[PDB]
RNA sequence: GGUAACGCGACCGAUCCCGGAGAAGCCGGCGGGAGCCCCGGGGAGAGUUCUCUUUUCUUUGUGAAGGGCAGGGCGCCCUGGAAUGGGUUCGCCCCGAGAGAGGGGCCCGUGCCUUGGAAAGCGUCGCGGUUCCGGCGGCGUCCGGUGAGCUCUCGCUGGCCCUUGAAAAUCCGGGGGAGAGGGUGUAAAUCUCGCGCCGGGCCGUACCCAUAUCCGCAGCAGGUCUCCAAGGUGAACAGCCUCUGGCAUGUUGGAACAAUGUAGGUAAGGGAAGUCGGCAAGCCGGAUCCGUAACUUCGGGAUAAGGAUUGGCUCUAAGGGCUGGCAGCCGACUUAGAACUGGUGCGGACCAGGGGAAUCCGACUGUUUAAUUAAAACAAAGCAUCGCGAAGGCCCGCGGCGGGUGUU
RNA sequence: GUGAACAGCAGUUGAACAUGGGUCAGUCGGUCCUGAGAGAUGGGCGAGCGCCGUUCCGAAGGGACGGGCGAUGGCCUCCGUU
């Protein structure tokens, strides 16, 4: 039975303090340290809880380390908004803007009768 | 099986506070446990939040509502008067 | 550390000017070649006794050999 | 007590919903801005609501806090002004809208961005108008009418989270954790029970009152303890 | 400081510092560990300035 | 490059604007992966060996850093359109706003081995230096499937709130095109890809963490903030016996065994008849099976009140995965039944309910006079009214459009 | 090394006495920031040491992308330049 002790001077069972197990080659247990891993990043629409995927889900200090591709996909929007809300703010956009054609047409259409 | 006999959801309460006031909360309870239809979709997707707030599973559409039901008579009256309003104003 | 899978690699990588010393590690049916470089330790495992000979051979002079017991 | 001790704890409640800033826009146009989401805020019984504009002159993108109107939901349009459309969800002079017309966040005076009848399901309702020196009665819910100078501008609809004290408290669990949410007010001691030293209703060895409830409104601090000033009193008896 | 040391030892003993490491003493006074490089030997320089 | 999720190696770009991590409550259930345990065979050390014993115990691999393969989650995009309603959980939910059938694809991979890495370390046997020596030589550093066993981590899903569960520094992500670069090559600018070179100041690092190092006038039975936690018995982090570790009885030793003290038990027969006072003390005790009244806010009563059983040895029956209606191979625990038999013996030591009927008060959980009263005291679920529309209700103040209520 | 006093007798021993050693960091925590809260200061009050307040009646950005003009270090070429 590894009866442990401690290492540091922190004694408390802190949410900081998260270690792991692992067998040392001098066959014997101690802990070691887990890096502190965040969550993936949320898209700006908010209407879609599904977090975008190919994007290292961790702690945002490694972005400044990560590289260019690492960081963002590509894709138009890459890494802000996922690809389903872009396409459907462009049929919006379509949309309202043949609209804004059809008023255009009807106050032309009013300038010439009254 | 029959699980009880006159006694629902207080059921898990027991002999605590009364029998009448019980009997009363019993119908806000059945109420607020119930989840009401949609407008937009119509699936029965009405989650509780909190007071005065409705979550919509396949929408995903928050909604302002009641305090612990979802639309109430008064409500509709409001609903109603701002139809007459908007009736007497277009004449 | 890493491991150096091609010849042509391995002698680019002893013809540097930071090679600092190789070592050989002399164990049953292979021979580990360990070229000491300023981040890695790049590492050359050889099963071929005839081919590892000869590589042996193939080292630079101008290179810190020594072979680990 | 004075102070530090019976205040309301506010530590999670961030800001205050207020009125929208008055301008030309306000004054003789309209503009439109979106519902974003709602959400129950701490300490105040009401959900708010974040109401995005813009400045018709900068280009940040602004957002404006309002009190939850009942039956209304997230991602519409909202527009606000004086030549704006009679629905539900808009705020609009007085002077243009007619008589008999449900609203809240009412303005007492034309500048306090909202200060009357904005609570849990509670509205302020317009008895009849003036076209002269622009006056309008409105009756509180209290029932008294006041005068308003018709400049200021008010939602249209009731206030969401209607009828909340109608249930009876469920259990004195529940009943320490609402009150230790709101103020720490709650363990009410009877002054019979209290100390004469500091409490006047104290002393004697029985449980006696032995004095009249009935007390002068002038009275200095200290004394001023019990029903202030009472006409009557027992069971209310028809209106 | 720990390259004050460095600097006070390169420039009376002409010789070079791999890396300092001090501690206080609970008496009240520093103790460093100047680390030598391997062409001087420490002996040698206690020998040359007399002390062993 | 691909219809696509996305990937490869660097693959521009200001002011300003937007979004994310940061940065979030509790509980219940399920699944996967590790660590510690369990077993068969094979190896190195010892004990038992009047008798047997293929017996008993110690032990048997790998870090950080890069890549691949398992294995999970998929609310990720296509071929196609489903009611005689389908896939599907321990539980459920979803579905012409797109189910089952099919192909690809990213996220985490701590499990596998490869570079690190056997060189080191652990033993056994021998050779020296009488010694100073990361000394010297041979061998091992294993072969496998499992388990509601204990612990840790991750994932899925639901419930609870009249309570909605924190702010700040920091970073990159996205539109955006005013500018910097040039005439056909050794082009210019641009480099978040692999590299190469130099450094990262200052403060503290010893010991205890408790019936001898903290506080209590002190080697003071008191208080005392946290981590790690073997085998059997057993539902149990309950109680008892053993493994590792620690210990020599806590301001003293020897001798006989008076009365009266302190802590325990045993006591023929009656069993609260003594005493304000079954106060103290004593009995019942667990599990299985049968079975249960008065009154009732129908929820409780209730374990109501009550009864039968509690060993050893040796059998029978019932419930599963893999491969090719069908046969073989691997199998982990529970339940039911029968005879023989032990001096009626069995929850053989530990754990271990007193009920039934009445009267009064308070619903009750909860706070409580540190140190004579824990209760009918208080908090209290419900009800009843008083004042007040910010030119004011209340409180504080010596003062300043003083502060709190009021983020109302 | 010692045997003046203590370890309720006892002691060669001990946290007893005297001489000496013993704590080494680019990678460990503080250092950076804010939370509850405190507080300088505009302003005002107060005979008075001083008091209210944290935006509250205020002449509140001492920072910076680019263009022009004189000048310097390296042939003022290009950059820290002014
Ligand atoms: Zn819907």
């Amino acid at each position: 039975v590894q009866r442990l002790t401690y290492r540091r001077r922190l004694s408390y069972n802190t949410a900081s303090n998260k270690t792991r197990l692992s067998r040392t080659p001098g066959n014997r247990i101690v802990y070691l340290y887990t890096k502190k891993v965040g969550k993936a990043p949320k898209s700006a629409c908010g209407v879609c809880p599904g977090r975008l995927r190919g994007v290292r889900a961790v702690r945002p200090k490694v972005l400044m380390r990560l590289s260019k591709t690492k960081k963002h996909v590509s894709r138009a929007y890459g890494g802000s908004m996922c690809a389903k809300c872009v396409r459907d703010r462009i049929k919006r956009a379509f949309l309202i803007e043949e609209q804004k054609i059809v008023v255009k047409v009807l106050k032309a259409q009013a300038q010439s009768q009254k | 099986a029959k699980r009880t006999k006159k006694v629902g959801i207080v059921g898990k309460y027991g002999t605590r506070y009364g029998a009448s006031l019980r009997k009363m909360v019993k119908k806000i309870e059945i109420s607020q446990h119930a989840k009401y239809t949609c407008s937009f979709c119509g699936k029965t997707k009405m989650k509780r939040r909190a007071v005065g707030i409705w979550h919509c599973g396949s929408c995903m559409k928050t909604v302002a509502g009641g305090a612990w039901t979802y639309n109430t008579t008064s409500a509709v009256t409001v609903k109603s008067a701002i139809r007459r309003l908007k009736e007497l104003k277009d004449q | 550390p890493r491991k150096i899978e091609e010849i042509k690699d391995f002698l680019l990588t002893a013809r540097r000017k930071d090679a600092k010393s190789v070592k050989i590690k002399k164990n049953k049916d292979n021979v580990k070649f360990k070229v000491r470089c300023s981040r890695y330790l790049y590492t050359l495992v050889i099963t071929d006794k005839e081919k590892a000979e000869k590589l042996k051979q193939s080292l630079p002079p101008g290179l810190a050999v020594k072979e680990l017991k | 007590g004075a102070g530090s001790v019976f205040r309301a704890h506010v530590k999670h409640r961030k800001g205050a919903a207020r009125l929208r800033a008055v301008d030309f826009a306000e004054r003789h146009g309209y503009i439109k801005g979106i519902v974003k989401d709602i959400i129950h805020d701490p300490g105040r019984g009401a959900p708010l609501a974040k109401v995005v504009f813009r400045d018709p002159y900068r280009f940040k993108k602004r957002t404006e806090l309002f009190i939850a109107a009942e039956g209304i939901h997230t991602g519409q349009f909202v527009y606000c002004g004086k030549k704006a459309q009679l629905n539900i969800g808009n705020v609009l002079p007085v002077g243009t809208m007619p008589e008999g017309t449900i609203v809240c966040c009412l303005e007492e005076k034309p500048g306090d961005r909202g200060k009357l009848a904005r609570a849990s399901g509670n509205y302020a309702t317009v008895i009849s108008h003036n076209p002269e020196t622009k006056k309008t009665r409105v009756k509180l819910p209290s029932g008294s009418k006041k005068v308003i100078s018709s400049a200021n501008r008010a939602v249209v609809g009731v206030v969401a989270g209607g009828g909340r004290i109608d249930k009876p408290i469920l259990k004195a669990g529940r009943a320490y954790h609402k009150y230790k949410a709101k103020r720490n007010c709650w363990p009410r001691v009877r002054g019979v029970a209290m100390n004469p030293v500091e409490h006047p209703f104290g002393g004697g060895n029985h449980q006696h009152i032995g004095k009249p409830s009935t007390i002068r409104r002038d009275a200095p601090a200290g004394r001023k303890v019990g029903l202030i000033a009472a006409r009557r009193t027992g069971r209310l008896r028809g209106t | 400081n720990k390259h004050q040391i460095k600097q006070a030892v390169k420039k009376l003993y002409d010789i070079d510092v791999a890396k300092v490491n001090t501690l206080i003493r609970p008496d009240g006074e520093k103790k460093a560990y100047v680390r030598l490089a391997p062409d001087y030997d420490a002996l040698d320089v206690a020998n040359k300035i007399g002390i062993i």
